[PDB]
């Protein structure tokens, strides 16, 4: 009951190569730090047969080696992960993670599948 | 709202103590604090104000060993000016709460839950 | 270069215990925190707790406070997690991960290959 709740949508998604993908995460509480001016939110990608990998932290900052197609945006309680020019390699599960107040909590996830264009 | 502002400041503090590695004192050591019970009234915020003295010393100390709390002073200042408004117009009423053992983190969480319960009633 | 090698798969009956290991290489495990996160195909990702391997501070999710015990050994450059009173719901893939920075606790990165724990009634 006390925990911060991550509502992630959509649950499943299949699109064609080159199209743009929108994943939404909504939080029951603002994740913005008043002193840091940063949003305590991250995005994870789990390709099949692999461990989860960090894509984006502090809402909009990409990890090294993450292609520019991945754009995180949002502030406060509403956040968005964007993938443009989606590639075959983007086949994975995607999770949002808040860590404004412990325990850190994950969204339910988004399964992304790709089709030919 | 004023209560809205108080809740935010508490949650901001809790956030910092849960995200910054070197803020160990407020996370690991227990002190004897005034904690809110089921009894829930704006008068009871005097108990919170009485602990602001000690709390500043906690933050000042944590600051001196970890340079991740530069805004320690006006943090307490913000909290104090918000609680004094909520307390209402009355001669200062001695805190009527039991004295219980908890960490600074646990202390904050319980005053946070206190605020949230009031919000529900209004 | 940074890697976290986890111990192999485990099989337990309910009420049993299991201790998983996370050996760090490429860096000194003291320098960063170690987080534990489990994955269940129907319930997604779930954070368990973290430990500061330098001084041994631990932080747990309330759900796991009685069940779980985190541990590190500086000599072995390794972190450990023990789960007790196992239930079939505890069937999962358990990951260890490292904090991203040495200063900040979250988020976690550089995850291990995961340890499959199977609990059968
Ligand atoms: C990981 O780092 C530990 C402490 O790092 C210290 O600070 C660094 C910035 C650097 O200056 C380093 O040289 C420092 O030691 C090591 O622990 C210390 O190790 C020394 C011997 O090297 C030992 O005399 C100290 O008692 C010990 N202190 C503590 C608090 O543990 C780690 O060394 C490992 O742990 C030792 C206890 C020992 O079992 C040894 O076999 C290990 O290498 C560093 N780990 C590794 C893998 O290098």
């Amino acid at each position: 009951g006390s925990d911060i709740v991550m509502t992630q949508s959509p649950f499943s998604l299949a699109v064609s190569e080159g199209e743009m993908v929108t994943i939404n995460c909504k939080s029951s509480q603002s994740l913005l730090s008043s002193g840091n001016q940063k949003n305590y939110l991250a995005w994870y990608q789990q390709k099949p047969g692999q461990s989860p990998k960090l894509l984006i932290y502090y809402a909009s900052t990409g990890q090294s080696g993450v292609p520019d197609r991945f754009i995180g945006s949002g502030s406060g309680t509403d956040f968005t992960l964007t993938i443009s020019d989606v590639q075959a390699e983007d086949l994975a599960d995607y999770y949002c993670l808040q860590h404004y107040i412990s325990p850190p909590t994950f969204g339910a996830g988004t399964k992304l599948e790709l089709k030919a264009a | 709202s004023h209560l809205e502002q108080l809740l935010m400041d508490l949650q901001e503090l809790l956030s910092r103590m849960e995200n910054y590695r070197n803020l160990k004192l407020p996370r690991m050591l227990t002190f004897k604090f005034y904690l809110p019970k089921q009894a829930t009234e704006l008068k009871d915020l005097q108990c919170l104000e009485d602990e602001l003295g000690p709390l500043r010393h906690v933050l000042d100390l944590t600051q001196s060993k970890s340079f991740q709390l530069e805004d320690a002073e006006n943090f307490i200042s913000n909290i104090r000016v918000t609680v004094v408004k909520l307390k209402g117009s009355d001669n200062t009423f001695e805190c009527q709460f039991d004295d219980e053992s908890a960490t600074v983190v646990d202390f904050l969480r319980r005053w946070i839950a206190f605020c949230q319960s009031i919000i529900s009633t209004s | 270069e940074i890697q976290l090698q986890q111990s192999g798969p485990e099989l337990r009956r309910p009420g049993s215990s299991v201790k998983l290991s996370c050996k760090a290489s490429g860096y000194n495990i003291t320098d960063y925190l170690i987080h534990w996160v489990r994955h269940r195909p129907e319930h997604g990702l779930e954070w368990i707790g973290w430990i500061d391997p330098e001084d041994g501070e631990t932080r747990y999710a309330q759900k796991f406070q009685s069940k779980a015990t985190l541990t590190a050994d500086t000599s072995s450059n390794a972190a450990y997690m023990q789960l007790s009173s196992l239930t079939p719901e505890d069937t999962a893939t358990y990951f260890c991960a490292r904090s991203l920075d040495s200063t900040y606790i979250y988020p976690f990165a550089y995850w291990g290959q995961g340890t499959l724990v199977t609990v059968s009634s």
